[PDB]
Parts: structure tokens; C-alpha cells; sequence
């Protein structure tokens, strides 16, 4: 991003800590839900309790 | 005579029965001093009767 | 009326004291007797719904 | 007319005479005369009735200051004519590039008033900021181009004694707003160009109008908030006893106070039937 300081502009770079921080225009919610179902299938919880 | 005005209002404007009056119905006694001050509006009685109704309502409650 | 109302034509209702004059008006056109309470936008939209 | 009890009549007539002293006397602010907030009877009289006495005191003071409502008409005309003079001067003045000065002068040019009290407070500031931009550009002192920052409203190239007396007068205007007294024409006209002259006069009248308006509005706000507080305390204290009289007083109080007309309606509703709702209010 770009940030404001006293009468000045500054640039800011910071890390996206977790997968979810990726924008929902590039990593949309349905993709995340299907990935969760993939995890469920991995854990033999395909029908969850 | 304030008594004449009070009897006139009670009997004509408000049309109360003789068995209940400002002597035996104190909130009416307090409201009659206000009502006598309103010389006009004696032609329409329903407004005054409804006003006394809601005064009795606000006089008695537990909330 | 024939002309939009204004703060003078609107008059608040007293709801509990002997507001005789508005009773004497009752079926009156000119004065708009209204509660002093107001509807916020959200509850206004709920009414409209 | 106000009527309240608990006090000896001498203090009541002192309070009313004080309300008659209001328009002329300095420091027009209710908390700026603590002795009147002493004479309410607090820690002397009965709580339930003394808080009512204080409510009526605050309501009367609010009603008087609202009745005076500073009538800034001719100074508004002065502001508009100074604005037009600055506009003409800027259009004649040889600026560095026509676009920037033309735009600020245009937003200055069409700034005239609108027959509403509340909006003038915004538009006077909105005109002054652009005027100061223009004046700064005229004499090549800088202006802040940072996004989200507006160049502060101030004079340009006055000598410090003039602006010091301006600020002392502004403090005096803070103390009293109805006794408007602008006379600060110490401008020796060879002090910088005609544009500086006109913009200094414009910023002076704009700061005057803005200060008067804002002080009156904040006085309104404080009075309204505290009177609504007092109304809530009366309804709370009166709830403890259920009876026709206390219920009538409560139903009087359950009116809100968010407008000046609301306060007028409230005061007249209390006064009109003071023999209906007084039994529960004891003297001492």
C-alpha cells in the first residue's frame, strides 16, 4: 500500500500471514470451502460428525 | 360565583351524574380549576369528556 | 393543506396532560399533531418492507 | 414567565433581574457565573425540588440566549462585499498561472449565503480557506499540497501588533457574543498589495462571523445536553412515588428536548399548570 505521514506519502510492504488474507477476488470463498472439503476427505471425515 | 361555574361545567360541559362530583372525586376537583379557565370550547362536550377520561386513566396506575 | 407544512404548523402531542385544544381540533386539517419521537432510517426501511 | 419556589423571593427576583442583565453584561455563559449555580439551593433545600429549580434556571437561561440569537446581517453584507472585492482583485492580479488562482477565485466567487443559519458557519470557513490559498499564492509563500491537509485560516504579512489586537478582540468576542464590536481597521494601505489588503479584511470578517456562530452553537449544545440530563433525573426521582400528581409531573417531563421549539413547549407546559403538579414538591 501507500501510507500517509506528516505532510508526506510513504510506501508500506507487509506479509500476508495466512492463506485467507489473499483477496476474495483471487482466492474466492467457494474455493476455500472446496479446499476445506478436500481436507475433510483427507481426514476421513468426508461425512463430518 | 365559582360554585356556579363549577356546577355549570360539571352538569352541561361534562354531564357527570349527580352521584359523583368534585367533592367526592378529587382528580376532577383538581382538573375543574383548569377547565374553568378555558372559557371557549363549551359548545363541544365530547372533547372535555374524553379529556376527563384520560385524566382518570393517568390518575390510576401501578406504572 | 394547499401548501406544505412547516415547524409552526407541526405541533407535538403531550400524551398524558390535559391537552384540551388539540381535542377541540381533532378533525382539524391545518395542524399536524405528532409524537416527538422519530424513526431512524433502518426502522423506516423495515416499515417500508 | 418563570415561577419556581423553595428560594426566598429575594433570590428569585435576583435571578430574574440577572436574566435582565444578560444582554449587556460580559461573560455570557451560565457556568461562567458560578454564584448563580450556587443560589439554586443545592445542599440546602430538598433534592427533588431543588433539581427542578435548577432545571427551570437552565431553561430560562437557554431561552434568553436563544431569544437573542446574534443577528449578523450587516456583517454578512460586509463579508459578501469583501468577498466580491477579493474576487475582482484576483481576476486583475497577475498570477503565475491562470488555472490555479482562477479555480480558487471561482470557488471564492460563488460562495454567497443561503438564508439558513447553520450553513453559513460552513460556507464562511470554506470561503476563507480558498481566500488564504489565493493570498499565499499571490506573494509566493507556500501552501501545503499534502492530501488531507487544508492551509490554516490566517492573515498574510500583517505586523504582529495588528494580529495580536485582533486575537485579543477575538477572545473578548468569546466572552460576549451579542455585543458585536468590529473596528479593527489599522491597515496602512501601503502594507503590501491591494490583494493582501482585501484578503486580510476578508479573513478578519470571516473569523469574526465564524467565532460568533460557533460560540453560540456550542453554548446551545451544552445547555441542551445538561437540560436533558436534568429532565432524566427529575423523572427518575419522581418515579419512586406513584400518584396522580407525580404521574402528571412525569408525563410533563417525558417530553424530549432536542430543538429550541421543544424547549419552548416544555417550559410553557411546566408553567401553565403549576398548581396541578406541585403537591409532591415540598418546600424544605
Amino acid at each position: 500500500t501507500h501510507c500517509q505521514e506528516n505532510s508526506e506519502t510513504v510506501a508500506l510492504c507487509t506479509p500476508r500471514i495466512v492463506i485467507g488474507n489473499l483477496p476474495d477476488g483471487l482466492a474466492p470463498g467457494p474455493f476455500h470451502e472446496l479446499r476445506t472439503w478436500e481436507i475433510m476427505e483427507h481426514m476421513r471425515l468426508r461425512p463430518p460428525p | 360565583k365559582r360554585d356556579e361555574k363549577h356546577r355549570h361545567v360539571v352538569n352541561v360541559v361534562l354531564e357527570l351524574p349527580t352521584e359523583i362530583s368534585e367533592a367526592t372525586h378529587p382528580v376532577l376537583a383538581t382538573m375543574l380549576s383548569k377547565y374553568t379557565r378555558m372559557s371557549s370550547l363549551f359548545n363541544d362536550k365530547c372533547a372535555f369528556k374524553l379529556d376527563l377520561l384520560r385524566m382518570v386513566a393517568v390518575s390510576r396506575t401501578r406504572r | 393543506d394547499r401548501q406544505p407544512l412547516n415547524p409552526a404548523n407541526i405541533e407535538a402531542r403531550h400524551h398524558g396532560v390535559s391537552d384540551v385544544p388539540r381535542l377541540g381540533a381533532m378533525d382539524a386539517d391545518e395542524p399536524l399533531f405528532v409524537d416527538d419521537y422519530r424513526a431512524t432510517d433502518d426502522e423506516w426501511t423495515l416499515q417500508k418492507v | 414567565s418563570l415561577q419556581f419556589i423553595g428560594l426566598q423571593r429575594r433570590d428569585v427576583v435576583a435571578l430574574v433581574n440577572f436574566l435582565r442583565h444578560l444582554t449587556q453584561k460580559p461573560d455570557v455563559d451560565l457556568e461562567a457565573h458560578p454564584k448563580i449555580l450556587k443560589k439554586c439551593g443545592e445542599k440546602r433545600l430538598h433534592r427533588r425540588t431543588v433539581l427542578f429549580n435548577e432545571l427551570m434556571l437552565w431553561l430560562g437561561y437557554y431561552r434568553e440566549l436563544r431569544f437573542h440569537n446574534p443577528d449578523l446581517s450587516s456583517v454578512l453584507e460586509e463579508f459578501e462585499v469583501r468577498c466580491v472585492a477579493v474576487a475582482r482583485r484576483g481576476y486583475t492580479y497577475p498570477f503565475g498561472d491562470r488555472g490555479k488562482a482562477r479555480d480558487h477565485l471561482a470557488v471564492l466567487d460563488r460562495t454567497e449565503f443561503d438564508t439558513d443559519v447553520r450553513h453559513d458557519a460552513e460556507i464562511v470557513e470554506r470561503a476563507l480557506v480558498s481566500a488564504v490559498i489565493l493570498a499565499k499564492m499571490s506573494v509566493r509563500e507556500t501552501l501545503v499540497t499534502a492530501i488531507g491537509q487544508t492551509e490554516p485560516i490566517a492573515f498574510v504579512h500583517l505586523k504582529d501588533t495588528e494580529v495580536q489586537r485582533i486575537e485579543e478582540n477575538l477572545e473578548g468576542v468569546r466572552r460576549n457574543m451579542f455585543c458585536v464590536k468590529p473596528l479593527d481597521l489599522n491597515l496602512d494601505r501601503h502594507a503590501n498589495t491591494a490583494l493582501v489588503n482585501a484578503v486580510n479584511k476578508l479573513v478578519y470578517t470571516g473569523r469574526l462571523i465564524m467565532n460568533v456562530r460557533r460560540s453560540w452553537e456550542e453554548l446551545e449544545r451544552k445547555c441542551l445536553a445538561r437540560i436533558q440530563e436534568r429532565c432524566k433525573l427529575l423523572v427518575k426521582e419522581l418515579r419512586m412515588c406513584l400518584s396522580f400528581d407525580s404521574n402528571y409531573c412525569r408525563n410533563i417531563l417525558k417530553h424530549a428536548v432536542e430543538n429550541g421549539d421543544s424547549a419552548d413547549t416544555l417550559l410553557e407546559l411546566l408553567i401553565e399548570d403549576f398548581d396541578i403538579y406541585v403537591d409532591s414538591f415540598p418546600q424544605s
